[PDB]
């Protein structure tokens, strides 16, 4: 239903890869990373008054 | 009929067929034109 | 360098483009740059004939480019509605009947801005 | 003497109480006025006390302005009577002037001390960090006091100090859990504050009126500093003043107009520092550069309409917007203080005392809520901050501001889909540029369709940091004299620098083609530093293979440079639509954006009649009066979009 990603807390990855994006879309990563952390013109010339 | 009315095109017979087909209800063409004149009257929407 | 060779060339393009429909815009694309530098630079017999050539090319174009050129074409026609010349009036009518078929031009823009002045002229 | 003059400063008489206050507490906040001496004299007293002593650790003094960090360290060289570079240093972005063992107190800037977290998190070298000018609230300052709140449990011996303005210092103490606020109220030459009794209609006219009210009647020698908003309202006031100065009679003394703002060239910015001669009056127009940055001698009279110009990053569509706002009460009181620099001075404010209390605000805007956060999230995530909402920061970024920076690191490939910083993302912390720019350099080396062109991408990326202040006057007048075949605003930058280089870095070449020579010095310094860090990562070695092993020197160069700037900037592409250009994002719809009058794509679309290219890459989506686009780049082929970034454009095309 909803996707939730939590970070690892304290060997390297060369690239994200095509397969990874298919599972977690780019729209979904912005919500899911937060949810894993617990989200759930002035006119040309006037004075400061100048009605 | 009213929601799109402000920017409608000239072909009333294609709009007559889209309403009749997306709703699956068959209306006589002469019966439908009665209501088009009733809907032309309505002021507030 | 002569102007009446430049005008008879633009009438020939509008003939060729109308006999070609719907094909051939790859061929006619190489001439769009000198026609619009003639439309913005000029008046009179070069303006009305270059506008006619561009007006017959609009139907051969792709939706994205057909809408961009039609928008540019309607600003010239509205600036030039009053003109008494027969050669310019005959171009206004060609551009109206082609740019009617473009999805960019709404039925409401024609009723408020274009059509009350078409019927009085 | 100098030792006699140090006793004249206000903070010296409070010193004996102040040392016991620092030794007892850990975090202390100093509430002082400008000119109190809390910047200069304070770290001197710790050396005299023997604070550092035998120990290796040295004091760091953090200031937001790079120019102010060098200039204050010259004064401490005079007072402690040691030459600059030893026993008194400064470490800024370009000119490190330090000795690694004999320099005690170093006056680095705010962006420097964040970078030392990236290697060494606990700050093992320092005993006493003094933030200075913390009411400026730069982006580097808010993260630095955000991270130093976490370090105080890990080190109980580190001292922290903060110099602050009066109205901002209350909010700091609550952040550090009620640490004591010390006070030094040192103020020189008070200013009398004059008001208008009724609100005005058009403040530019009343500004012109009030100058003549000072000019025709008041005592001499007197100078006038006015605070207009931006460039465009200075030239309109410069022109309207030149008419009325001539039309007035020959009896009145000469009036001189000398505008200052940041983008105006260096040759004219030196004209304020020249002392005006007798029988003539100097009137200076200025933006915000006068109030904090630099000091003009002889300014008695300051006219203040009360308007600033600020930029708010709108994070949904990803566009900055730059509007005119009424400035806060904090910045007004900074503007009046520029009057009393030499003697008693007047300050004229074009607004009423009722409006000054009830309409204006106290604190202007914290800069972390405004600007883009895509660079600092990667700084935080590399320092092991797993939780960003609960991160103990002073003024929280909004959640869409913080969401958009997390998608934008995921597109570039810095963050793995599990959330881990990848190999590429560790490099972007190292480079002194944005996370977008450091991927342009990375696909300029490694990526298989864009290899070998890293020698040119270092040139463009260096130029794009300095695109406001390149050209003297209009761009196309200087663009056409250089070359006449450019179709994109990026390849002009590669060509201007390459022809400035083959002229062996002449000063006289720049004045031929109307280019600011001072700016091109700064582009050369940025280029050399990006070239060092690309050696140290190892991109230069993988670069040079792809030119020798694959020879490509034809017109394919400007098609690989285009390919690199798509992989770096993939959200910034527009599409040609019926109204104009529309933004091609999946979340943000078409905003009907229009090319800025400076760009080369604006000359080729109006002065010539090039048919518009179907896609355009931009560098900056800003709206002054209309949604504009700057620093454009023609993308001819549509299939470059799918092949370079398939994680976005396999869907949208």
């Amino acid at each position: 239903k909803k996707l939730v990603i939590k970070l690892s807390e304290n060997p390297l990855v060369e690239y994200v890869t095509e397969k990874e994006y298919n599972e977690v879309p780019v729209e979904e990563f912005g919500d899911a990373l937060l949810r894993g952390m617990g989200w759930e013109i002035h006119p040309d010339g006037l004075g400061i008054g100048a009605k | 009929l009213k929601e799109n009315e402000e920017n409608e095109d000239g072909n009333i017979e294609e709009r007559k067929e889209k309403i009749q087909h997306e709703l699956g209800i068959n209306i006589d063409s002469l019966k439908f034109n009665e209501l088009v004149k009733l809907m032309k009257n309505i002021t507030d929407y | 360098d002569h102007v009446p060779v430049r005008i008879v060339t633009a009438h020939t393009l509008s003939t060729l483009a109308e006999n070609s429909y719907p094909y051939g815009i790859e061929v006619f694309n190489v001439v769009l740059e000198p026609l619009w530098k003639g439309i913005r630079s000029h008046r009179g017999k070069v303006l009305s004939s270059f506008l006619k050539a561009v007006g017959s090319m609009i139907p051969l174009m792709d939706p994205e480019y057909a809408g961009y050129y039609t928008t540019e074409a309607m600003r010239i026609i509205r600036r030039e509605f009053d003109s008494p010349d027969d050669e310019m009036k005959k171009t206004i009518l060609l551009v109206l009947q082609k740019c009617s078929a473009v999805e960019s031009i709404t039925p409401k823009f024609l009723r408020e801005e274009i059509a009350p002045e078409f019927f009085q002229k | 003497t100098i030792q006699e003059a140090r006793k004249l400063l206000p903070v010296h008489q409070y010193k004996d109480e102040l040392l016991q206050e620092i030794k007892k507490n850990q975090v202390l906040i100093i509430m002082g006025e400008t000119g109190s001496g809390k910047t200069t004299q304070l770290p001197q007293y710790l050396v005299e006390d023997g604070f550092t002593d035998q120990g290796k650790l040295q004091i760091a003094i953090t200031q937001p302005r790079r120019v102010a960090a060098t200039s204050v360290a010259a004064r401490v060289a005079d007072e402690m009577n040691v030459v600059l570079g030893k026993e008194v240093g400064y470490q800024i972005r370009f000119e490190d002037k330090t000795t690694p063992n004999k320099t005690v107190l170093k006056y680095m800037t705010d962006g420097m001390l964040l970078r030392e977290f990236l290697t060494d998190s606990k700050l093992s070298k320092y005993s006493c960090i003094m933030i200075d000018e913390a009411h400026e609230r730069t982006l580097a300052t808010d993260i630095l006091i955000g991270l130093l709140k976490d370090i105080l449990p890990q080190r109980p011996t580190l001292k922290l100090l903060i110099s602050s303005a009066t109205m901002n210092a209350k909010k700091f103490s609550e952040f550090f859990d009620n640490c004591p606020i010390f006070n030094v109220p040192g103020r020189r030459y008070p200013v009398d504050i004059h008001y208008t009794l009724q609100p005005e209609a058009n403040y530019i006219h009343a500004a012109i009126t009030t100058i003549f009210q000072i000019h025709t009647t008041q005592s001499l020698p007197g100078d006038i500093l006015v605070f207009l908003t931006g460039q465009e309202e200075i030239e309109r006031t410069k022109t309207k003043l030149e008419e009325i100065m001539s039309k007035l009679g020959s009896r009145t003394k000469q009036m001189i107009i000398t505008p200052i703002y940041a983008n105006l060239p260096q040759e004219q910015q030196l004209k304020i520092f020249q002392p005006t001669p007798e029988n003539c009056r100097k009137v200076v127009l200025a933006t915000n550069i006068a109030e904090t940055s630099l000091t003009i001698d002889g300014i008695r009279y300051v006219i203040d309409p009360g308007f600033v110009k600020e930029n708010s990053y709108v994070p949904s569509t990803g566009m900055t917007q730059l509007l005119t706002v009424p400035c806060s009460r904090a910045s007004v009181d900074q503007r009046a203080g520029r009057a009393g620099r030499v003697g008693p001075g007047k300050c004229f404010r074009i607004f009423t005392k009722w409006s000054y209390l009830h309409e204006l605000e106290l604190m202007p805007k914290p800069e972390i809520t405004r600007t883009n956060l895509s660079n600092t999230v990667l700084l935080l995530l590399s320092l092991g901050v797993t939780d960003l909402i609960k991160f103990p920061l002073m003024d929280k970024p909004s959640i869409p501001t913080l969401r958009k920076s997390l998608e934008n690191l995921y597109i570039l490939g810095a963050l793995n889909s599990k959330g881990t910083i990848t190999r590429l993302g560790k490099m972007m912390c190292e480079f002194p540029c944005e996370p977008e720019f450091a991927k342009v350099l990375y696909t300029a080396a490694t990526h298989e369709q864009c290899q070998g062109v890293l020698e040119e991408c270092l040139t463009i990326v260096s130029m794009l940091h300095e695109t406001p202040s390149l050209f003297i006057g209009q761009k196309r007048d200087a663009a056409a004299s250089v070359l006449s075949e450019v179709e994109s605003d990026h390849i002009l930058y590669l060509e201007i620098f390459n022809q400035w280089r083959n002229s062996k870095f002449s000063r006289s070449w720049c004045q031929d083609h109307k280019i600011q020579f001072k700016t091109m010095l700064r582009v050369r310094n940025i280029r050399n530093q990006l070239f060092r860090c690309s050696e140290k990562v190892g991109l230069v070695e993988k670069n040079d293979q792809a030119r020798m092993k694959i020879g490509n020197i034809a017109g394919y160069i400007n098609a690989r440079i285009t390919r690199c700037f798509i992989s770096g900037f993939p959200m910034n592409i527009v599409q040609l639509g019926p109204t104009g250009y529309q933004t091609m994002g999946r979340s943000s719809g078409g905003l009907n954006v229009s090319v800025h009058p400076t760009s080369i794509l604006f000359v080729n679309h109006k002065e010539k009649a090039q048919r518009p290219s179907k896609y355009v890459l931009y560098q900056q989506l800003m709206l002054t009066s209309k949604e504009f686009i700057r620093d454009c780049l023609v993308i001819p082929k549509e299939e470059w979009l799918i092949d370079m970034v398939p994680q976005i454009f396999k869907d949208l095309i």
